[PDB]
């Protein structure tokens, strides 16, 4: 099967800037490469067909070029409604295949996350469960690392994370990290730590609590 | 103008068959090639297959055998059948013209053996009525429900600013979601703050004061 | 316009017909030759109300719309006039859709009769492309 590789995986730009998205094929596909845009909560929209043919009704700022195995989707002067996902698709050989996509995101000033940690509620413990929650809110850029520590030991198992899409209100990102244990496990340890490493500081933000106190 | 619309069961059990219908309006289903495309949770796209004018079909090999695409000229619709599904067939399914000029809004199909389950709602409060800065964030953990979705509000909607409600995740076949609300330290605990969670599928709606 | 053999082969390669769904460039050059002698303005009336248009003689009954053909399906969703241009873009896009059906190039009788299963590569041989 023909493999299509897109890069960069993500791109942050300021409305008004121009951009070039790449898509490379593992085999030559001549001009049989198509470009799609897909906004969150929406279906894909065809922007360019056959490497460079324009689609009547698609904004002129969108254009495509390339042939064989190297393709490029250019957006001259990205507008606020152009942010989202961009995929390339080849129709030269069956099965038709798609690239992994490129995420076009909004650029803004760096912001440190506001971190909050929460112990399991009395209600969950009564039911035999114990979830420790950590919120990391309104930060930028998107790249961030969350590490959980119990009694000083890094914990990987039992951790589930959830990310919101870039915030419509301020263009930041938010994240929730939850460590789920049984009531017994939880009560066997004392210190629970949520550690966040982000570009905004060389020192990680640390939020914690001990069961030996309140 | 040509328009497409997908429809069919939103939930299929493992080993069972997934069936979707695409209603074509504007033009005849015999006057264009039609395809089915799916988008997995991770966001990757897979071109499942298409049916052309002669009735001949092309199916993706990394699927092939389980898939069948058919059409009904009198109803002006075409269909998708995918046998022996597993959780991995969970995705957003779209029908589109072969040319890619027209797409349906898409419909989510979840493969799971789980049964309808009301969520357990837990209050998230600072480690013992704590308060440090000029502000305080509280939270609500919605755990163990099925299927999606749930609607979470704060103070029945009277508290709407400074809120972050995250996408649910799958934990042990059930969904878990959380929401955080941030208010000034002079607001809480002075004023009551309650989490309201409604789960349509189970006809339940619970409140949890923080 | 009337393309030169090699000239059309180069334009067809540019338009991505070489190895499109497995059909080497020779097949297309050969089909064009037997269908219209490389003439983009070629036209042909059929017993019914349909007409074949362009360098690949695409029919108005199933593939394009000329506004005066009974039972038009316009599978290529294109005006037939677009198939008579000196710019082969439209004719190639439609040809690619036709060949994407189960019967591939068998849609062109001339191709089956005079090209299918022959040394089709001979058609682009000699061309510096």
């Amino acid at each position: 099967d023909i493999v299509l590789t897109q890069s960069p995986a993500t791109l942050s730009v300021t409305p008004g800037d121009s951009v070039s998205l790449s898509c490379r094929a593992s085999q030559s596909i001549s001009n049989n490469l198509h470009w799609y845009q897909q906004k969150s909560h929406e279906s894909p929209r065809l922007l360019i067909k056959y490497a460079s043919q324009s689609i009547s009704g698609i904004p002129s700022r969108f254009s495509g070029s390339g042939s064989g195995t190297d393709f490029t989707l250019s957006i001259n002067s990205v507008e606020t409604e152009d942010f989202g996902m961009y995929f390339c698709q080849q129709s030269n050989s069956w099965p038709y295949t798609f690239g992994g996509g490129t995420k076009l995101e909004i650029k803004r000033a760096d912001a440190a996350p506001t971190v909050s940690i929460f112990p399991p509620s009395s209600e969950q413990l009564t039911s035999g469960g114990a979830s420790v929650v950590c919120f990391l809110n309104n930060f930028y850029p998107k790249d961030i690392n969350v590490k959980w520590k119990i009694d000083g030991s890094e914990r990987q198992n039992g951790v589930l994370n959830s990310w919101t899409d870039q915030d419509s209100k301020d263009s930041t990102y938010s994240m929730s990290s939850t460590l789920t244990l049984t009531k017994d496990e939880y009560e066997r340890h004392n210190s629970y730590t949520c550690e966040a490493t982000h570009k905004t500081s060389t020192s990680p933000i640390v939020k914690s609590f001990n069961r030996n106190e309140c | 103008e040509v328009q497409l619309q997908e429809s069919g069961p939103s939930l299929v059990k493992p080993s069972q068959t997934l069936s979707l219908t695409c209603s074509v309006t504007g033009d005849s289903v015999t006057s264009d090639y039609w395809s089915w495309i799916r988008k997995f949770p991770g966001n990757k796209l897979e071109y499942m297959g298409y049916i052309s004018y002669s009735g001949s079909t092309y199916y993706h090999p990394s699927l092939k055998s389980r898939i069948s695409i058919t059409r009904d000229t009198s109803k002006n619709q075409y269909y998708l059948q995918l046998n022996s599904v597993t959780t991995e067939d969970t995705a957003t399914y779209y029908c589109a013209s072969w040319g890619g000029d027209v797409w349906g809004a898409g419909t989510t199909v979840t493969v799971s053996s789980a049964k309808t389950t009301a969520p357990s709602v837990y209050p998230l409060a600072p480690v013992c009525g704590d308060t440090t800065g000029s502000s305080v964030t509280l939270g609500c953990l919605v755990k163990g429900y099925f299927p999606e979705p749930v609607t979470l509000t704060w103070n029945s909607g009277s508290l709407s600013s400074g809120v972050h409600t995250f996408p649910a995740v799958l934990q042990s076949d059930l969904y878990t979601l959380s929401s955080s609300v941030t208010v000034t330290s002079s607001t809480w605990p002075s004023q009551s703050i309650t989490c309201n969670v409604a789960h349509p599928a189970s006809s339940t709606k619970v409140d949890k004061k923080i | 316009k009337v393309f030169g053999r090699c000239e059309l082969a180069a334009a067809m390669k540019r338009h991505g017909l070489d190895n499109y769904r497995g059909y080497s460039l020779g097949n297309w050059v050969c089909a064009a030759k037997f269908e219209s002698n490389f003439n983009t303005q070629a036209t042909n009336r059929n017993t019914d109300g349909s007409t074949d248009y362009g360098i690949l003689q695409i029919n108005s009954r199933w593939w394009c719309n000329d506004g005066r053909t009974p039972g038009s399906r316009n599978l290529c969703n294109i005006p037939c006039s677009a198939l008579l241009s000196s710019d082969i873009t439209a004719s190639v896009n439609c040809a690619k859709k036709i060949v994407s059906d189960g019967n591939g190039m068998n849609a062109w009788v001339a191709w089956r009769n005079r090209c299918k299963g022959t040394d089709v590569q001979a058609w682009i041989r000699g061309c510096r492309l």
